[PDB]
RNA sequence: GUAAGAGCCUAGCAUUAGUACU
RNA sequence: CCGAACG
RNA sequence: UGCUUCGGCACAACUGUUAAAAUUGGAAAAAUACAGAGAAGAUUAGCAUGGCCCCUGCGCAAGGAUGACACGCAUAAAUCGAGAAAUGGUU
């Protein structure tokens, strides 16, 4: 009766105007004839058509159109990571798929705590820019004749080539899609602070520190991770000194506060000292 | 043990999924077989199935 | 040894015998065994 | 609106019917005994044809 | 897989007409033939749908055009040719025998809207072939006769059967039928 | 507690002005009302009298136009309308031609102390020392060296022509190497330069060259004292059997087998496939040379063993029966005038070819074992194969049915045999295990 | 001699979603 | 009266 | 373009499954080679049954080798207790 969809996915104007096509496609997962809707999201927008049944989109809370997860738009996979939850188990066969449905017909999303790891992975306002027309391939080939008029972008494709290939239903399930594959290596990167090769230095430098922030603050933060040697306060850098007594601690509180923890609302950076 | 386990695997549970939907239902018997082999194989999910 | 058991878009291909035949049903007027006639007398 | 000239556009797919609804209790009175005599008088001899 | 049915073949014998009657008012129309000859072979055509098309191979009641067609043309003939007029092709009073097939056309276009119609939907749809019912004709009678005797006996043979004994020796009773 | 799934879907009723109008407020100007009633959302992004009036002018002006009731219209411009960065485009088109024409290395690592003996003499040169043992051959008995240095299992070695001193083995490693077998035992030199693991080996003629097939579709010949690659020939195809022409004139070209059933006839000289023979029907396994390089036959996976003359590009005989096998390993009996086939079905099959006369000798065929290279006794009395369990078989030659001996050579899988010619019982086995055994 | 199928190579039907950085 | 398919 | 107090009003109101593509993948077929047919001796007519097997057909026909398959090859342990005897511990 209304498409699954991600708000990004209708754009700016509180108004749609979508067509709504019935048995207009065939799931891309379930393989399945459903009712499709198309649409502009916006003035600059392309027309996006749902591109799954209702049923397979309210299985992962996915949107209809862009396969994204609905809380927190981040591919399947890195929302299922977080989740830290099992393989699917889901049938990849279509004779399976539609027994598992048929079955599911006849007789865990919505009641997570928010999870920090993909709200600190996600964005924060709107990749509108994903509803935009495709590439001009005739602009890339050079033998574009339509002019600016060209409803398709007018600019060559800027992308990685094992990307360009994604499949449907790999980034439903969340088998080896390539874009949460590199989302995946960039928080592993940034879960990567680098500890050095002195071994011995067990200080962890703590900068951006606004001054609201205490230094026994700063330590009911770091004591959980392990034992403090000392904690040493610097507010005209607003930044701080911590060692610890045993490398293992300080390597914990580098993993686990490596990728910007907020104490007490401030927008912290950690470092090894 | 390895993928060739996992493709004698495939092969003999496609025999029972064969097996089973052609005899399964008329005739009792194929379901302890195919339930106690996917037992031999330690697979408790695909027995209990 | 076992039967077929029989459980139940719409496909688009018409049968020959499924076109529309014998579209009204006729009732039991009075004169033949009509449930109201039927009442009234002493069978 | 729909094309008129728009032929049937999907194919239509096969699947096992499933399992139903759920089972329901047996509520049988007790077994009734059968004797080792009315084991016997259904005994039936082998055909041979 | 290439053998065709009479939904395919009735639609392309009745265009093989409607391309012959096209291409005798073309030919008039490219000035290659007379306003005399186009009324003379488009009467032609209308009265030798039976030599011209085959179109009888897949629906053989049109017959009953052709010999329609027959009469007309026997009638129209000798009416025409009285007096000097005389024995060959020149009669092109062609209404009668159009009237005689534009009336095969309203009645059969339902019918091959349906046949063609269940033509594309096995095509696009495909085959139906699943629990639909086969009627019991005369080449399943005795077979059928012998499913439901022996599901009868089966029937019995469950019911006869006291509580505890074990339900398998019905295929041996079922033995014992067929011998008895 | 909600509606749809996602939020709640309510039914709506206005008059149609109000959709249409607000849509296109926000829609087109960026910044319209709130469907909901509170406020409006967003960012923001006629006519007149004297030009009215001047309109009104032009049109009473061509008003004003004389018309010739005389005069026809012609047409004038009669369809004018019809007849009618580049930069970053063309930088990526000059990628685009780049990546296009590109759509369309191996080293030595030397392990001796000195690659050049005393007297000037590099290390290939076949050592006056060593004689012929026995013109009769003996079977294995003990343990004598085991060559190991491959990081994974081999694919087969093969003793250098007449002398028998070293021996040259292909890897799954990705490298060819070659091993002393008479004094020191030692890897000579390394040769690698296949992107994954080699496929065979077969020499030349006195021993300067090597030929290598490798699983990365490319067959790379290269030397032998030096160690530098010579050529390396790839078309795509995945490369099975390699062999240079036993004769001495034209050694230069050699001979490949891919799993696209052709068998390129290669010019080591220029490069270019000199011959194709496309007779095949299912990948190509195994290829011999017989009646002094005359002849070549062929192994299939269409099951079928096809004769064929060096030149003649029309297949000579193709001899496939419904009792034939997979046929990994040929080997060229002494006499030229056998062939040992290797069934899939755990077998070796001994065909008769005498001067064209090829027959099948289904009576004096070898039995009992589970692609292992047969080898050949040097006076003909033995035949030695290799097994699954790392086991190597010898048949008597009168006697291919009563097993001779039974060795436990390997772990795993041993593909590669080869007796000694310069020894009489000294045997090379080489397992998939990288382990490979001395026997004598 | 049916003619069935398995496969191998090469083999022109359907799709419009998805491409981030303190 | 009158011809096509299939087996 | 009307109407015009000539200022301006009125009227008219959101196309495009957006490609001249790009991929993109899956397909029947062809050759090759494989190998190549129900029932019980042989040779043979069939009509069925069951279903995630289809094909031809307008098909609630008919056909496709009785269309195919299955079809059991039951290395489906369908399996075990009765008692004497006799031997083993302990007194
Ligand atoms: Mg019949
Ligand atoms: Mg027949
Ligand atoms: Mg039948
Ligand atoms: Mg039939
Ligand atoms: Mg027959
Ligand atoms: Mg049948
Ligand atoms: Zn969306
Ligand atoms: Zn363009």
């Amino acid at each position: 009766d209304m498409p699954i969809v991600c708000e990004t996915c209708l754009g700016p104007n509180p108004f749609v105007r979508m067509q709504r096509i019935e048995f207009g496609g065939t799931c891309h997962i379930s393989g399945r004839p459903y009712t499709v809707f198309r649409w502009r999201p916006g003035n600059d927008a392309r027309y996006k058509k749902t591109v799954i049944c209702q049923e397979v989109a309210k299985a992962k809370n996915v949107c209809q159109v862009c396969l994204l997860d609905l809380e927190y738009g981040l591919p399947v996979q890195v929302r299922d990571a977080a989740m830290g939850v099992k393989p699917d188990e889901e049938p990849q066969s279509e004779v399976g798929k539609e027994y598992k449905l048929q079955m599911e017909a006849d007789a865990s999303y919505a009641a997570g705590r928010p999870n920090e790891m993909l709200q600190k992975l996600q964005r924060s306002q709107p990749y509108y820019k994903r509803n935009q027309a495709r590439v001009c391939s005739f602009f890339a080939k050079g033998q574009c004749t339509r002019g600016a008029e060209c409803p398709y972008r007018h600019e060559l494709p800027t992308a990685d080539p094992a990307l360009a290939n994604q499949s449907y239903k790999d980034r439903y399930y969340g088998t080896n899609d390539p874009v949460a594959a590199k989302m995946l290596k960039r928080v592993d990167e940034l879960n990567k602070l680098t500890p050095p090769e002195d071994t011995s230095i067990t200080t962890l430098y703590v900068g951006g520190v606004d001054a609201s922030i205490t230094e026994d603050d700063v330590r009911d933060a770091f004591y959980s991770f392990g034992e403090l040697a000392s904690v040493r306060k610097m507010d005209v850098k607003s930044c701080a000194f911590v060692t610890y007594t045993t490398r293992s601690a300080a390597e914990k509180a580098a993993e686990e506060l490596g990728g910007n923890p907020l104490i007490k609302g401030a927008r912290v950076k950690l470092m090894w000292g | 043990d390895p993928e060739e386990l996992a493709e004698y695997r495939l092969s003999k549970r496609k025999q029972f999924e064969d097996l089973v939907r052609r005899v399964g239902r008329f005739n009792g018997g194929v379901w302890v077989k195919y339930a106690t082999w996917e037992e031999q194989q330690k697979d408790f999910r695909r027995a209990r199935s | 040894w076992a039967p077929a058991i029989g459980g139940e878009k719409p496909s688009v291909q018409q049968s020959a015998k499924n076109l529309p035949g014998h579209t009204k049903l006729k009732f039991r007027q009075t004169g033949q065994a009509a449930e109201e006639e039927l009442r009234a007398k002493d069978l | 609106p729909v094309d008129p000239l728009e032929p049937p556009k999907f194919r239509h797919v096969k699947v096992p019917r499933g399992p139903g609804s759920p089972p329901v209790p047996v509520l049988h009175s007790p077994p009734r005994p059968l004797t080792v005599k009315d084991q016997q008088d259904w005994k039936i001899p082998p055909s041979i044809s | 897989k290439s053998r065709f049915g009479n939904a395919f073949h009735l639609c392309r014998e009745i265009l093989r007409l409607t391309k012959l009657v096209v291409d005798a008012n073309v030919q008039f129309r490219l000035g290659n033939v007379d306003a005399y000859q186009l009324a003379d072979g488009l009467q032609y055509i209308f009265a030798h749908v039976g030599q011209l098309t085959g179109m009888y191979r897949y629906k053989y009641r049109l017959m009953r055009q052709i010999r329609m067609c027959k009469d007309l043309k026997h009638l129209i003939y000798y009416r025409f040719n009285t007096g000097p007029v005389g024995k060959g092709p020149g009669v092109g009073f062609w209404a009668p025998m159009w009237r005689v097939w534009l009336f095969f056309l309203r009645g059969i276009v339902p019918l091959l809207e349906r046949w063609l119609g269940n033509l594309l939907a096995r095509q696009f749809e495909g085959r139906q072939s699943k629990g639909i019912a086969k009627t019991v004709t005369k080449q399943r009678i005795e077979s059928h006769f012998d499913l439901e005797l022996r599901a009868a006996v089966m029937h019995d043979i469950l019911d006869m059967m006291p509580e505890g004994v074990k339900q398998n020796k019905a295929r041996t009773i079922l033995q014992h039928l067929s011998e008895a | 507690l909600k509606n749809h799934f996602v939020g709640h879907v309510e039914d709506a009723h206005m008059h149609p002005i109000h959709f249409e109008q607000q849509y296109h407020n926000f829609h087109a100007l960026g910044f319209g009302e709130a469907p909901s009633g509170i406020g409006v959302v967003g960012k923001p992004v006629r006519k007149t009298t004297q030009e009215r009036k001047a309109e009104q002018v032009a049109r009473a002006e061509r008003l004003a136009a004389p018309f010739d009731p005389s005069a026809p219209f012609s047409l004038q411009e009669r369809q004018p309308w019809a007849s009618k960065t580049e930069e970053q485009k063309e930088f990526i088109a000059k990628a685009e031609a780049a990546k296009l024409e590109a759509a369309a290395g191996p080293t030595s690592f030397f392990h001796a102390k000195e690659e050049k003996d005393y007297q000037g003499r590099s290390w290939i040169l076949p050592p006056r020392d060593k004689k012929n043992e026995s013109d009769s051959c003996f079977l294995p008995k003990r343990w004598v060296h085991t060559w190991a240095g491959h990081t994974k299992g081999v694919n087969a070695v093969r003793f250098f022509p007449g002398t028998g001193h070293l021996l040259l083995s292909a890897g799954m490693d990705g490298k060819v190497k070659i091993w002393d077998v008479y004094g020191s035992g030692k890897c000579m030199r390394t040769y690698l330069g296949h992107s994954k693991g080699v496929r065979d080996v077969c020499f030349s003629n006195d021993g300067r060259r090597f030929l290598s097939t490798g699983y990365d579709k490319n067959i790379r010949l290269w030397d032998t004292e030096t160690g530098q690659c010579i050529k390396s020939f790839n078309t795509g195809k995945v490369y099975y059997c390699v062999k240079f022409h036993p004769s001495d004139d034209k050694q230069n070209v050699f001979m490949s087998g891919c799993q696209d059933k052709k068998i390129y006839q290669f010019d080591t000289d220029t490069g270019e496939s000199v011959q194709e023979y496309n007779y095949h029907l299912g990948p190509v396994n195994s290829v011999t040379f017989i009646d002094d390089g005359r002849q070549f036959v062929s192994t299939s996976d269409d099951k079928t063993i096809r004769v064929w003359e060096f030149g003649i590009p029309v297949q000579i005989k193709y001899i496939a029966d419904p009792s034939m096998h997979s046929m990994p390993v040929v080997a060229t009996h002494p006499s030229k005038n056998y062939l040992l086939m290797q069934s899939l079905d755990n077998q070796v099959l001994t065909y008769m070819v005498k001067d064209g006369r090829f027959k099948s000798m289904k009576n004096k065929t070898f039995k009992g074992h589970n692609a292992c290279q047969v080898g050949c006794s040097p006076d003909g009395k033995y035949v030695m194969s290799g097994d699954s369990e790392g086991r190597c078989f010898f048949w008597e030659w009168g006697a291919p049915q009563k097993i001779v001996r039974t060795i436990k050579a390997h772990d795993a899988v041993c593909i590669g045999a080869e007796w000694n010619p310069m020894e009489s019982s000294k045997v090379a086995t080489c397992g998939w295990d990288g382990l490979i055994k001395y026997w004598d």
